[PDB]
């Protein structure tokens, strides 16, 4: 691009895959849908959807109440990186297990393969904004307009599932992911 | 200047900034550019094990910046997502501007007419600039009172 | 005002209110008594005091334990709203629900009818320096002089109360407010 | 360059503050001015729903400020209360200089006297610019090349 | 030193004495062995120590849950500073008691005197990576080395002890305790 | 300009800096000197009873430059341990540099020679605006007309 006899318009495109190829990063796949990689290599991963299903009932579930390590089942090989990476996704969300509604996780006896962890968003079970704090936040993390959109059940739910591409990693999502959890180790 | 490793960009070619451009970077705040630079020199000097990046990456990364450059991708107002920096250079003199950001709508770079304003006049601070280190390197060198003494 | 013979001195003052009128503001009625209101047009507000009365007992009264939420009653209409503004609060505050004093509230059965939340800040009750710690926040929040005064019984008291228009909103305070809740979702 | 709403301010009157004296917000951190002006463009840029005040208000209010504002009022010493602004304005020219916070005591707006060496060389630095400015204006344009050929 | 004809390389000294004299302090003894010391002039202090082999068992001592403060004994005269300066360095590590392992502290009827706070580090009884992050964070606020050394048991202990000037006062490890402790009243 | 008190050295000396050197201190964000500046001024304007420092510690102490050279010092790198400060003093006229850090490596303060490009390029500058002050302070005082007129 020539700006004027004696100037040209140039440009530099960055890489920062060297940077964050051991770090954990995130995409989305659509505005409800998003996923949590531990690094480049990692074979599993934890989505995050904003759902309006009830999975899990106070009734047949266990409260998260300083024991989310219990969530995931002891025989899984990467039990402590898993649980590790939900810290990692709590801390992104700037949650407060003091006052923020309390989480759910699956029973132990559960017949599905999948550590299902479920927040209730609907409107009235938490303060007032609440939901909107969490979909805000959700927007900052990953690039999300489902904070701007048209009171039902919702419920913000991390599942872990094995990784396939499902979506390309974002450096910024990344950058993001780390400065809400400055100072916690990474990196191998 | 300081320059980036062929890894470091995609155009598999060296590109050295001069200090003069670079040295711009601690006095802005809402470089995007500079705070790049941080992050892929600390890098490099980790490369060169434990990882200390989440020590430093409030340091290396103003999270002011990063912010508000999500609210404006939000709000689908143009905004910086970190990958391509434009620069203006001057090609017979080789001295060069500090690379901006360049903003992205709809998940499309913005055009070039698009943000004309914006490297119309950088070309010409660059020029002016150009201009103005000329007479600040002259009177570095000659003190007034040698000027005084050509007036009488 | 004139400087010199070309040159004059004067002055713009700003306007704050459209900024701050659909956010949670603070007032100062003396160095004891605060009103934290949760937006312009809202009836109701939360009135933070200091107080040496002892208002509510351990042996009477429940004690705050993840569930701020179950201090207000459940028939208020704006009961989301005053357990959103009392989390703006204890936010604002600084507070540590892990390590410092339990907080006290009133109990179900109570014949009053306020929402009341009573930290002790009696010295020796907590770690050494925590009343301190907390009157020099009433200093950085509302513009207390109470910390700078001159070993009895003290309280921290949240109530709730009617806007009665007993202050006059102050912008700095909002400031302050909304910077110690900042991603916290506000403004209607 | 940059001009108040008349809902910003309580003067019913137009006020336009040129580029010149807003591009010292940059540089500058203790300007409470200039953080009340990036809040105003924010709010005003919100308004032509959902808020996003909260996310933005650590970017727009620096908190370090605010916190030696406030511990200058519970110290009883002269502090910003981010109300009133004073600024020195050339009024054959229209110049001005950026505005800076009116200090209050007592629950009181300090008084012209009190303040009256802060605001003098305010001025005269404003004078200084105005005749620095020209010098910077001339060198811009014209190189050192063509001073050197008028010496021989 | 001169460095031209006309100029010269000169220096100062800065002295941090009467800045820090009534402010929490620390000390490194060795990349192992921490000390952090209320003021100058306090006869306790309590040291920080990685450690090999186990003080505490959960099935003999006590939880830390919401109750730091019983650990230290009633009749200790500065059981309000211990339990303060205990709460600043539990600060400092930027422990969080919600998602990081429940530390343990000695038992009631304890025979020795010393006030136990355990914290296990060893790999596998937290999430992945918070030995790691234990460790650099001693780092950052020691200037301790031992993060960047070569999976048996770890803890990490806090117990009280007699000051008897084990080291010399540091204030940049004192700018980064109250770094970390910003808003908590300190200095006498 | 600010003179330090006796008790805030060693030296057993009086050293005042002058307003020139000093006034960097607020475009920069990575000098410890003017970090100690601001806490020896703090606890000065305290000592002349509630302690306020851990409510000013982040306004006075930027913790992003502290981490940084904590984040050296562990990876066996020259680093500030915020307690000797190095400046280049023009003896004959008294301007002198804004102090810099005087780094440490394995317990041991840095030698002259290993970071004597740190100083004799500062040196030189400090010449180069000893003689860029005096362009500045004649084009302060004397307008752009009167040089013109001269010309014709
Ligand atoms: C994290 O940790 C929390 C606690 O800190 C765990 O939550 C507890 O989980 C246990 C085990 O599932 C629950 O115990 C079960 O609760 C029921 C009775 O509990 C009464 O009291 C609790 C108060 O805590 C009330 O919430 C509840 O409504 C009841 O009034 C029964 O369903 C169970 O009884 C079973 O055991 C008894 C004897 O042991 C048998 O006779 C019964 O037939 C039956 O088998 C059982 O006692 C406990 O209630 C939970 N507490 C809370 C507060 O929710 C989380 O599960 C844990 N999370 C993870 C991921 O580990
Ligand atoms: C997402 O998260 C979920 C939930 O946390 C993970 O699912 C768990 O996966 C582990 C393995 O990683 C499962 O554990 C394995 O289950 C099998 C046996 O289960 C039966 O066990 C007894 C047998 O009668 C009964 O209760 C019942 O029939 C169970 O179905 C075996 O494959 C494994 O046992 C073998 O290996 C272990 C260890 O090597 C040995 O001790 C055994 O003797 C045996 O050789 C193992 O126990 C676990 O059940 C799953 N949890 C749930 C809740 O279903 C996902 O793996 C995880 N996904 C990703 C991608 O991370
Ligand atoms: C937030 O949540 C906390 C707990 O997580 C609540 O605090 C509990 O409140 C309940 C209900 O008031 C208390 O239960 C009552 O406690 C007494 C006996 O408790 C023993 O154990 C506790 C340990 O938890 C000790 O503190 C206490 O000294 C006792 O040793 C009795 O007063 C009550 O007995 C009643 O019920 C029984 C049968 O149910 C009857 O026989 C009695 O006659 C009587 O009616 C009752 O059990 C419980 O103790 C509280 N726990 C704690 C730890 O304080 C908060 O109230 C809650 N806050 C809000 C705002 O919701
Ligand atoms: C500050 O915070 C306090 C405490 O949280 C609030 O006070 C509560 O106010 C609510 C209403 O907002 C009160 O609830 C109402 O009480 C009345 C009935 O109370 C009696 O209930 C039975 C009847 O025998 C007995 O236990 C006893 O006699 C009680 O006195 C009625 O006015 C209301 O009931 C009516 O409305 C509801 C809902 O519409 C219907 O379900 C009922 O059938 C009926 O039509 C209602 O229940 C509550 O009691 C108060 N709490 C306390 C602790 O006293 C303040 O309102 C709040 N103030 C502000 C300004 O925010
Ligand atoms: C901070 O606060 C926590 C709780 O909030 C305290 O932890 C409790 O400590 C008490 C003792 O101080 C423990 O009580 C003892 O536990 C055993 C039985 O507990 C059952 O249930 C718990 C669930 O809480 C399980 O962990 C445990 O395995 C058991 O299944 C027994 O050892 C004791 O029995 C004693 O009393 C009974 C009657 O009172 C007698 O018959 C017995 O002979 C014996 O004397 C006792 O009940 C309690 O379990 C602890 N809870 C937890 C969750 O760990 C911390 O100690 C406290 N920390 C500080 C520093 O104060
Ligand atoms: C580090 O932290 C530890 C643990 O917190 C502290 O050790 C405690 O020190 C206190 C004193 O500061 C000890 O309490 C004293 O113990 C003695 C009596 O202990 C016996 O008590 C009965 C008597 O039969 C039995 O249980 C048993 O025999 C005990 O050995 C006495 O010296 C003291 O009592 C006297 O003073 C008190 C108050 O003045 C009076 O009420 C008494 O009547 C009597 O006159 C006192 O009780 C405590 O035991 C220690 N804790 C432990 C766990 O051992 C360290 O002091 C602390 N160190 C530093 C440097 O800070
Ligand atoms: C997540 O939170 C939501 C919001 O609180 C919960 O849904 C709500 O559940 C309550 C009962 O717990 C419902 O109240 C009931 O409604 C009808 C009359 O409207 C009737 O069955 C009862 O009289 C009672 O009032 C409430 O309607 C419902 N709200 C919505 C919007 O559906 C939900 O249970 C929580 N889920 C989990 C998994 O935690
Ligand atoms: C708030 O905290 C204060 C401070 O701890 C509590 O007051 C204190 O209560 C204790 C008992 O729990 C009092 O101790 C008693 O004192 C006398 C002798 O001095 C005697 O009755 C007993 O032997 C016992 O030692 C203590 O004096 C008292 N302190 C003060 C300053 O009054 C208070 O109970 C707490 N209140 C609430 C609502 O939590
Ligand atoms: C601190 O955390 C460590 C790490 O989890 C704990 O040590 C571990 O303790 C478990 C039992 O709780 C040991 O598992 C046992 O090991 C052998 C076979 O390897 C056998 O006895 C049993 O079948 C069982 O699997 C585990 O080996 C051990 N890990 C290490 C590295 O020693 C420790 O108990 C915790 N300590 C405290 C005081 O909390
Ligand atoms: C920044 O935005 C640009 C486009 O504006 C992104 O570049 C695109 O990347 C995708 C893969 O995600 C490619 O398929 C497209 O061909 C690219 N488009 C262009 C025009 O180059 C870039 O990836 C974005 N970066 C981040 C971090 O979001
Ligand atoms: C900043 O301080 C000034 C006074 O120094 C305040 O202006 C006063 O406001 C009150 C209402 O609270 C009026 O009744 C007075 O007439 C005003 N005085 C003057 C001299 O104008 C101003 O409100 C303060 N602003 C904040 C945010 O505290
Ligand atoms: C900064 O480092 C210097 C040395 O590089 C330290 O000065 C030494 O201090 C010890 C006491 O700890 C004295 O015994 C030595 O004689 C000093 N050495 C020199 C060369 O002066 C200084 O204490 C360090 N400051 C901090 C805060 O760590
Ligand atoms: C953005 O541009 C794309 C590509 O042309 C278009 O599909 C879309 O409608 C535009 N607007 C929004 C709000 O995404
Ligand atoms: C971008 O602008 C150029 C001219 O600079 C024009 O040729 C081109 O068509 C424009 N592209 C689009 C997609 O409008
Ligand atoms: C402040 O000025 C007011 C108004 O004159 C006066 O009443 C008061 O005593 C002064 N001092 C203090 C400490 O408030
Ligand atoms: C640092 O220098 C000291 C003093 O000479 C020496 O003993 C030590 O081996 C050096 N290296 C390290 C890594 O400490
Ligand atoms: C430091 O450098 C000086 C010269 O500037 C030299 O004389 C001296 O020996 C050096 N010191 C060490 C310890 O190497
Ligand atoms: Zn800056």
């Amino acid at each position: 691009f020539r700006i004027g006899r004696s100037t040209e318009l140039q440009n530099i495109t960055f890489d920062m895959l060297k940077v964050f190829e051991d770090h954990p990063t995130s995409c989305m796949v659509n505005h409800s849908t998003y996923y949590v990689h531990e690094n480049k290599n990692a074979t599993w991963c934890l989505e995050v959807s904003v759902t309006d299903v009830t999975l899990l009932m106070a009734e047949h579930d266990r409260q998260v109440l300083n024991n989310l390590s219990n969530c995931v089942h002891p025989a899984v090989e990467h039990r402590s990186r898993m649980v590790g990476l939900l810290e990692w996704i709590f801390r992104a969300l700037k949650y407060d297990f003091n006052m923020d509604p309390t989480p759910l996780c699956q029973k132990q006896t559960s017949t599905v393969n999948e550590t299902r962890v479920q927040i209730n968003i609907t409107e009235g079970f938490g303060s007032h904004g609440f939901e909107d704090t969490i979909l805000q936040r959700l927007g900052v993390l990953f690039g999300s307009r489902i904070a701007f959109s048209n009171g039902k059940k919702r419920f913000l739910l991390i599942r872990n599932s094995t990784w396939k591409n499902q979506c390309e990693m974002n450096h910024v999502n990344s950058m993001h992911l780390m400065l809400a959890n400055a100072g916690r180790s990474s990196g191998s | 200047g300081y320059c980036l490793e062929r890894w470091m960009l995609v155009t598999s070619d060296l590109k050295c900034f001069g200090n003069t451009a670079l040295a711009k970077c601690n006095l802005d705040h809402d470089s995007e550019f500079c705070d790049m630079l941080k992050l892929f020199e600390f890098n490099k000097k980790a490369i060169e094990k434990v990882n200390l990046l989440t020590h430093s990456i409030n340091a290396l990364i103003s999270d002011n910046l990063l912010m508000k450059n999500r609210l404006k991708e939000l709000l689908n107002t143009p905004y910086c997502n970190y990958t391509k920096f434009w620069y203006v250079n001057h090609t017979a003199s080789g001295e060069h501007s500090l690379p901006r950001c360049w903003l992205v709508r709809n998940n499309s770079y913005l055009n070039e007419s698009e943000f004309r304003n914006d490297w119309i006049i950088e070309s010409d601070h660059l020029l002016s600039e150009m201009l103005n280190k000329e007479y600040i390197d002259r009177q570095g060198k000659t003190p007034l009172t040698l000027v005084d003494i050509c007036f009488w």
